[PDB]
Protein backbone atom coordinates (compact mmCIF):
# COMPACT_ATOMS: atom_id res chain seq x y z
CA UNK A 1 0.00 0.00 0.00
CA UNK A 2 1.56 3.23 -1.07
CA UNK A 3 1.25 6.16 1.45
CA UNK A 4 -1.65 8.90 0.89
CA UNK A 5 -0.33 12.25 2.99
CA UNK A 6 3.51 13.17 3.13
CA UNK A 7 5.21 12.02 5.87
CA UNK A 8 4.99 14.12 8.58
CA UNK A 9 8.12 14.89 10.69
CA UNK A 10 9.43 13.23 14.06
CA UNK A 11 8.29 15.39 16.97
CA UNK A 12 10.18 15.69 20.26
CA UNK A 13 7.76 13.06 22.26
CA UNK A 14 7.06 14.72 25.50
CA UNK A 15 4.68 13.00 28.58
CA UNK A 16 3.59 16.66 29.70
CA UNK A 17 4.72 15.55 33.02
CA UNK A 18 8.85 16.56 32.82
CA UNK A 19 8.56 19.72 34.75
CA UNK A 20 6.37 17.85 37.58
CA UNK A 21 6.75 15.61 40.96
CA UNK A 22 4.43 12.76 41.29
CA UNK A 23 3.37 12.93 45.23
CA UNK A 24 0.71 9.59 43.89
CA UNK A 25 0.56 7.19 41.59
CA UNK A 26 -1.21 4.10 41.82
CA UNK A 27 -3.39 2.21 39.34
CA UNK A 28 -6.93 2.45 39.49
CA UNK A 29 -10.28 2.49 37.35
CA UNK A 30 -12.15 6.09 36.52
CA UNK A 31 -16.11 6.28 36.38
CA UNK A 32 -17.73 9.27 34.89
CA UNK A 33 -21.23 9.91 35.12
CA UNK A 34 -23.91 10.46 32.51
CA UNK A 35 -26.96 12.70 34.10
CA UNK A 36 -28.88 12.02 30.52
CA UNK A 37 -28.88 7.84 31.29
CA UNK A 38 -28.59 8.25 35.05
CA UNK A 39 -25.68 6.12 35.25
CA UNK A 40 -22.00 5.45 36.33
CA UNK A 41 -19.67 4.66 32.76
CA UNK A 42 -16.36 3.41 32.80
CA UNK A 43 -14.05 6.56 31.68
CA UNK A 44 -10.54 4.47 31.94
CA UNK A 45 -8.21 1.97 33.80
CA UNK A 46 -4.71 2.91 34.46
CA UNK A 47 -2.20 4.89 36.86
CA UNK A 48 -4.02 7.96 38.49
CA UNK A 49 -1.01 10.60 39.70
CA UNK A 50 -1.03 13.56 41.61
CA UNK A 51 1.57 15.90 40.19
CA UNK A 52 2.90 19.35 41.29
CA UNK A 53 4.81 21.57 39.39
CA UNK A 54 8.46 22.00 40.45
CA UNK A 55 8.46 26.15 40.08
CA UNK A 56 4.60 26.83 40.25
CA UNK A 57 3.90 24.61 43.03
CA UNK A 58 0.59 24.00 41.06
CA UNK A 59 -1.08 20.70 42.00
CA UNK A 60 -2.92 18.39 39.60
CA UNK A 61 -4.98 14.81 39.03
CA UNK A 62 -3.76 13.05 35.98
CA UNK A 63 -4.83 9.56 34.68
CA UNK A 64 -3.77 7.50 31.72
CA UNK A 65 -5.61 4.95 29.93
CA UNK A 66 -3.51 1.42 29.83
CA UNK A 67 -2.16 0.44 26.04
CA UNK A 68 -3.66 3.90 24.34
CA UNK A 69 -1.79 5.64 27.16
CA UNK A 70 -4.84 8.18 26.49
CA UNK A 71 -6.05 10.82 29.46
CA UNK A 72 -9.00 10.06 31.08
CA UNK A 73 -8.67 12.88 33.57
CA UNK A 74 -6.79 16.18 33.58
CA UNK A 75 -7.69 19.24 36.41
CA UNK A 76 -6.18 21.02 39.11
CA UNK A 77 -7.13 20.04 42.37
CA UNK A 78 -9.05 23.11 44.09
CA UNK A 79 -10.12 23.82 47.80
CA UNK A 80 -13.71 23.10 46.62
CA UNK A 81 -13.13 19.36 46.06
CA UNK A 82 -14.43 16.56 48.53
CA UNK A 83 -13.70 13.12 47.81
CA UNK A 84 -17.04 11.06 48.88
CA UNK A 85 -17.76 7.55 49.34
CA UNK A 86 -19.86 5.73 46.89
CA UNK A 87 -22.54 3.95 48.56
CA UNK A 88 -20.62 3.03 51.53
CA UNK A 89 -17.88 1.68 49.95
CA UNK A 90 -13.99 2.13 51.76
CA UNK A 91 -12.37 1.65 48.20
CA UNK A 92 -14.22 4.12 45.49
CA UNK A 93 -14.49 8.05 45.95
CA UNK A 94 -16.93 10.70 44.10
CA UNK A 95 -15.96 14.17 43.43
CA UNK A 96 -16.76 17.19 40.58
CA UNK A 97 -13.94 18.71 38.56
CA UNK A 98 -13.78 20.78 35.55
CA UNK A 99 -11.81 18.13 33.71
CA UNK A 100 -9.55 18.58 30.87
CA UNK A 101 -8.95 14.65 29.80
CA UNK A 102 -10.41 15.46 25.78
CA UNK A 103 -8.78 19.22 26.40
CA UNK A 104 -12.12 20.71 26.12
CA UNK A 105 -13.10 22.40 29.87
CA UNK A 106 -16.14 19.59 31.23
CA UNK A 107 -17.70 19.76 34.27
CA UNK A 108 -18.33 16.35 35.45
CA UNK A 109 -18.85 14.15 38.14
CA UNK A 110 -16.27 11.54 38.71
CA UNK A 111 -15.69 8.43 40.43
CA UNK A 112 -12.20 6.23 40.84
CA UNK A 113 -12.17 2.99 42.61
CA UNK A 114 -9.11 1.04 43.86
CA UNK A 115 -8.51 -2.36 44.55
CA UNK A 116 -8.05 -2.56 48.24
CA UNK A 117 -9.00 0.04 50.62
CA UNK A 118 -5.41 1.14 51.58
CA UNK A 119 -4.50 2.08 48.22
CA UNK A 120 -7.81 4.26 48.62
CA UNK A 121 -7.13 5.32 51.52
CA UNK A 122 -3.64 6.82 50.70
CA UNK A 123 -4.51 7.88 47.51
CA UNK A 124 -7.70 10.13 49.86
CA UNK A 125 -4.51 11.03 52.03
CA UNK A 126 -2.18 12.61 49.23
CA UNK A 127 -5.24 14.13 47.43
CA UNK A 128 -6.00 15.95 50.81
CA UNK A 129 -2.36 16.69 51.60
CA UNK A 130 -2.26 18.47 48.28
CA UNK A 131 -5.54 20.60 48.74
CA UNK A 132 -3.52 22.16 51.82
CA UNK A 133 -0.79 23.78 50.04
CA UNK A 134 -2.19 24.26 46.89
CA UNK A 135 -0.56 27.64 44.68
CA UNK B 1 -4.23 21.29 8.44
CA UNK B 2 -3.93 18.09 10.36
CA UNK B 3 -3.25 14.49 9.13
CA UNK B 4 -7.32 13.08 8.75
CA UNK B 5 -8.07 9.53 7.50
CA UNK B 6 -11.54 8.21 6.62
CA UNK B 7 -12.15 4.88 7.84
CA UNK B 8 -14.90 2.75 7.14
CA UNK B 9 -15.90 0.24 9.75
CA UNK B 10 -17.99 -3.12 8.24
CA UNK B 11 -19.39 -5.89 9.40
CA UNK B 12 -22.38 -7.99 10.72
CA UNK B 13 -24.81 -6.39 12.91
CA UNK B 14 -23.85 -7.54 16.64
CA UNK B 15 -20.43 -8.18 16.04
CA UNK B 16 -19.26 -5.01 18.50
CA UNK B 17 -18.18 -2.76 16.07
CA UNK B 18 -19.84 0.33 17.83
CA UNK B 19 -19.03 -0.98 20.95
CA UNK B 20 -15.47 -0.95 19.97
CA UNK B 21 -15.77 2.65 18.48
CA UNK B 22 -16.96 3.78 21.74
CA UNK B 23 -14.26 2.41 23.85
CA UNK B 24 -11.77 3.94 22.04
CA UNK B 25 -14.08 7.61 22.10
CA UNK B 26 -15.28 7.60 25.99
CA UNK B 27 -13.79 4.58 27.66
CA UNK B 28 -17.31 3.31 28.28
CA UNK B 29 -18.66 -0.03 27.50
CA UNK B 30 -22.13 -0.13 26.34
CA UNK B 31 -23.56 -3.44 27.41
CA UNK B 32 -26.51 -2.54 25.59
CA UNK B 33 -27.35 -3.91 21.67
CA UNK B 34 -28.61 -0.29 20.34
CA UNK B 35 -28.32 -1.38 16.08
CA UNK B 36 -26.72 1.78 14.45
CA UNK B 37 -28.69 3.63 11.64
CA UNK B 38 -27.30 3.90 8.70
CA UNK B 39 -23.66 5.17 10.01
CA UNK B 40 -22.33 7.19 12.09
CA UNK B 41 -19.27 9.11 11.84
CA UNK B 42 -16.77 9.13 14.94
CA UNK B 43 -13.31 11.09 15.18
CA UNK B 44 -10.83 8.81 17.31
CA UNK B 45 -7.18 10.75 17.86
CA UNK B 46 -3.99 8.92 18.43
CA UNK B 47 -0.91 10.66 19.02
CA UNK B 48 2.55 9.77 17.24
CA UNK B 49 5.99 10.36 17.58
CA UNK B 50 5.00 11.89 13.93
CA UNK B 51 2.08 13.84 16.18
CA UNK B 52 -1.27 13.50 16.08
CA UNK B 53 -3.46 11.41 13.77
CA UNK B 54 -6.81 11.43 12.81
CA UNK B 55 -9.18 8.75 12.19
CA UNK B 56 -13.03 9.74 11.36
CA UNK B 57 -14.31 6.01 11.84
CA UNK B 58 -17.50 5.50 9.52
CA UNK B 59 -19.37 3.22 11.89
CA UNK B 60 -21.87 1.71 9.38
CA UNK B 61 -24.78 -0.39 10.52
CA UNK B 62 -24.46 -4.25 9.40
CA UNK B 63 -28.01 -4.27 9.06
CA UNK B 64 -29.32 -5.45 5.29
CA UNK B 65 -31.95 -3.01 4.87
CA UNK B 66 -28.92 -0.64 4.75
CA UNK B 67 -27.00 -2.65 2.11
CA UNK B 68 -27.58 -0.15 -1.07
CA UNK B 69 -26.04 2.72 0.98
CA UNK B 70 -22.98 1.57 1.53
CA UNK B 71 -21.10 2.18 -1.31
CA UNK B 72 -21.98 6.27 -0.69
CA UNK B 73 -20.84 5.30 2.44
CA UNK B 74 -17.49 4.13 1.09
CA UNK B 75 -16.71 7.35 -1.17
CA UNK B 76 -13.10 8.31 -0.53
CA UNK B 77 -12.53 5.74 1.85
CA UNK B 78 -8.86 5.61 2.90
CA UNK B 79 -8.92 2.79 4.93
CA UNK B 80 -10.96 -0.10 6.93
CA UNK B 81 -11.74 -2.19 9.89
CA UNK B 82 -14.36 -5.51 8.56
CA UNK B 83 -15.51 -7.20 12.47
CA UNK B 84 -16.52 -10.09 13.21
CA UNK B 85 -17.76 -12.08 16.25
CA UNK B 86 -15.96 -15.10 17.17
CA UNK B 87 -19.07 -16.44 18.66
CA UNK B 88 -21.20 -16.88 15.41
CA UNK B 89 -20.05 -18.40 12.91
CA UNK B 90 -22.22 -16.74 10.36
CA UNK B 91 -20.41 -13.43 11.02
CA UNK B 92 -17.27 -14.92 9.68
CA UNK B 93 -18.96 -16.42 6.90
CA UNK B 94 -20.42 -13.19 5.47
CA UNK B 95 -16.83 -11.57 5.57
CA UNK B 96 -15.99 -12.32 1.97
CA UNK B 97 -19.16 -10.24 1.67
CA UNK B 98 -17.92 -7.35 2.94
CA UNK B 99 -14.77 -7.62 1.79
CA UNK B 100 -16.28 -8.14 -2.24
CA UNK B 101 -18.03 -5.24 -1.77
CA UNK B 102 -15.45 -2.99 -0.18
CA UNK B 103 -12.86 -3.78 -2.73
CA UNK B 104 -14.78 -3.39 -5.68
CA UNK B 105 -15.64 0.67 -5.05
CA UNK B 106 -11.94 1.07 -2.77
CA UNK B 107 -9.75 -1.73 -4.74
CA UNK B 108 -6.57 -1.05 -2.93
CA UNK B 109 -6.99 0.94 0.50
CA UNK B 110 -5.53 -0.88 3.80
CA UNK B 111 -7.73 -3.11 5.23
CA UNK B 112 -7.72 -5.09 8.71
CA UNK B 113 -9.67 -8.18 9.80
CA UNK B 114 -11.09 -8.05 13.44
CA UNK B 115 -12.63 -10.86 15.48
CA UNK B 116 -14.28 -9.47 18.54
CA UNK B 117 -15.74 -10.81 21.24
CA UNK B 118 -12.43 -13.36 22.08
CA UNK B 119 -13.04 -12.09 25.98
CA UNK B 120 -16.06 -15.02 25.88
CA UNK B 121 -15.03 -18.56 26.65
CA UNK B 122 -16.89 -20.43 24.41
CA UNK B 123 -15.83 -19.56 21.24
CA UNK B 124 -17.15 -21.07 18.06
CA UNK B 125 -14.39 -19.66 15.05
CA UNK B 126 -11.27 -20.99 15.95
CA UNK B 127 -7.97 -19.50 15.13
CA UNK B 128 -7.67 -22.30 12.80
CA UNK B 129 -10.86 -21.60 11.16
CA UNK B 130 -9.15 -17.92 9.90
CA UNK B 131 -7.86 -18.34 7.05
CA UNK B 132 -9.59 -15.28 4.62
CA UNK B 133 -6.79 -12.75 5.40
CA UNK B 134 -4.37 -15.06 4.24
CA UNK B 135 -6.22 -15.34 1.40
CA UNK B 136 -7.11 -11.59 0.67
CA UNK B 137 -3.30 -10.19 1.94
CA UNK B 138 -5.27 -8.80 4.70
CA UNK B 139 -4.14 -7.69 8.79
CA UNK B 140 -6.08 -9.75 11.50
CA UNK B 141 -6.00 -9.09 14.88
CA UNK B 142 -8.30 -11.03 17.61
CA UNK B 143 -9.82 -8.02 20.22
CA UNK B 144 -12.15 -7.53 22.58
CA UNK B 145 -13.81 -3.90 23.01
CA UNK B 146 -14.65 -5.71 26.59
CA UNK B 147 -10.91 -6.27 27.92
CA UNK B 148 -9.45 -4.18 25.23
CA UNK B 149 -7.31 -6.74 24.16
CA UNK B 150 -5.85 -5.66 20.81
CA UNK B 151 -8.02 -3.22 20.63
CA UNK B 152 -5.51 -0.21 19.81
CA UNK B 153 -3.42 -3.02 17.05
CA UNK B 154 -6.26 -2.08 14.10
CA UNK B 155 -5.73 1.52 14.01
CA UNK B 156 -1.74 1.46 14.00
CA UNK B 157 -1.56 -0.98 11.79
CA UNK B 158 -3.19 0.83 9.60
CA UNK B 159 -1.79 4.16 10.74
CA UNK B 160 1.64 2.78 9.15
CA UNK B 161 0.21 1.79 6.29
CA UNK B 162 -1.35 5.17 5.66
CA UNK B 163 1.83 7.12 7.19
CA UNK B 164 3.81 4.89 5.01
CA UNK B 165 6.49 4.41 8.51
CA UNK B 166 6.69 0.61 9.10
CA UNK B 167 7.78 2.04 12.64
CA UNK B 168 4.89 4.32 13.67
CA UNK B 169 4.80 4.37 17.34
CA UNK B 170 1.85 5.13 19.21
CA UNK B 171 3.36 7.48 22.51
CA UNK B 172 1.63 8.67 25.38
CA UNK B 173 -0.89 11.48 25.33
CA UNK B 174 1.24 15.01 25.99
CA UNK B 175 -0.31 15.97 29.66
CA UNK B 176 -1.48 19.68 28.90
CA UNK B 177 -1.94 21.99 31.68
CA UNK B 178 -5.84 22.08 32.44
CA UNK B 179 -8.20 25.24 32.92
CA UNK B 180 -7.40 27.47 36.11
CA UNK B 181 -10.29 26.84 39.30
CA UNK B 182 -12.53 30.40 39.37
CA UNK B 183 -14.84 28.94 41.84
CA UNK B 184 -17.58 30.74 41.42
CA UNK B 185 -20.55 30.43 43.46
CA UNK B 186 -23.47 31.06 41.36
CA UNK B 187 -22.66 27.86 39.32
CA UNK B 188 -21.79 25.79 41.93
CA UNK B 189 -25.23 24.55 43.43
CA UNK B 190 -26.37 23.24 39.93
CA UNK B 191 -23.19 20.80 39.90
CA UNK B 192 -23.69 20.02 43.75
CA UNK B 193 -27.38 18.72 42.36
CA UNK B 194 -25.62 16.80 39.74
CA UNK B 195 -22.42 15.38 42.41
CA UNK B 196 -25.72 13.97 44.79
CA UNK B 197 -27.35 12.32 42.11
CA UNK B 198 -23.85 10.65 41.33
CA UNK B 199 -23.02 9.83 44.93
CA UNK B 200 -26.55 8.05 45.61
CA UNK B 201 -26.16 5.93 42.36
CA UNK B 202 -24.34 2.67 42.79
CA UNK B 203 -20.70 2.02 40.98
CA UNK B 204 -21.06 -0.94 38.09
CA UNK B 205 -19.90 -4.58 39.19
CA UNK B 206 -16.29 -4.77 40.87
CA UNK B 207 -14.85 -6.23 37.86
CA UNK B 208 -11.29 -8.56 38.10
CA UNK B 209 -10.06 -5.88 35.61
CA UNK B 210 -8.08 -4.35 38.25
N1 LIG C 1 -18.69 -9.86 25.43
C1 LIG C 1 -18.58 -8.89 24.52
N2 LIG C 1 -19.68 -8.27 24.09
C2 LIG C 1 -19.41 -7.32 23.16
C3 LIG C 1 -18.18 -6.95 22.66
N3 LIG C 1 -18.31 -5.93 21.73
C4 LIG C 1 -19.61 -5.71 21.69
N4 LIG C 1 -20.32 -6.51 22.54
C5 LIG C 1 -21.77 -6.51 22.73
O1 LIG C 1 -22.38 -6.83 21.50
C6 LIG C 1 -23.66 -6.15 21.39
C7 LIG C 1 -23.74 -5.47 20.04
O2 LIG C 1 -22.72 -4.44 19.97
P1 LIG C 1 -22.85 -3.23 18.92
O3 LIG C 1 -21.60 -2.41 19.00
O4 LIG C 1 -24.15 -2.52 19.08
O5 LIG C 1 -22.83 -4.00 17.52
P2 LIG C 1 -22.78 -3.41 16.04
O6 LIG C 1 -21.74 -4.24 15.35
O7 LIG C 1 -22.54 -1.93 16.17
N5 LIG C 1 -24.29 -3.66 15.45
P3 LIG C 1 -24.98 -2.85 14.21
O8 LIG C 1 -24.29 -3.12 12.90
O9 LIG C 1 -26.43 -3.24 14.08
O10 LIG C 1 -24.90 -1.37 14.47
C8 LIG C 1 -23.76 -5.24 22.63
O11 LIG C 1 -24.60 -5.79 23.64
C9 LIG C 1 -22.32 -5.15 23.13
O12 LIG C 1 -22.22 -4.99 24.53
C10 LIG C 1 -17.01 -7.61 23.12
O13 LIG C 1 -15.84 -7.42 22.79
N6 LIG C 1 -17.32 -8.59 24.07
MG1 LIG D 1 -23.54 -0.25 15.54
Amino acid sequence: FEPVVPLPDKIEVKTGEEDEEEFFCNRAKLFRFDVESKEWKERGIGNVKILRHKTSGKIRLLMRREQVLKICANHYISPDMKLTPNAGSDRSFVWHALDYADELPKPEQLAIRFKTPEEAALFKCKFEEAQSILK
Amino acid sequence: PQVQFKLVLVGDGGTGKTTFVKRHLTGEFEKKYVATLGVEVHPLVFHTNRGPIKFNVWDTAGQEKFGGLRDGYYIQAQCAIIMFDVTSRVTYKNVPNWHRDLVRVCENIPIVLCGNKVDIKDRKVKAKSIVFHRKKNLQYYDISAKSNYNFEKPFLWLARKLIGDPNLEFVAMPALAPPEVVMDPALAAQYEHDLEVAQTTALPDEDDDL
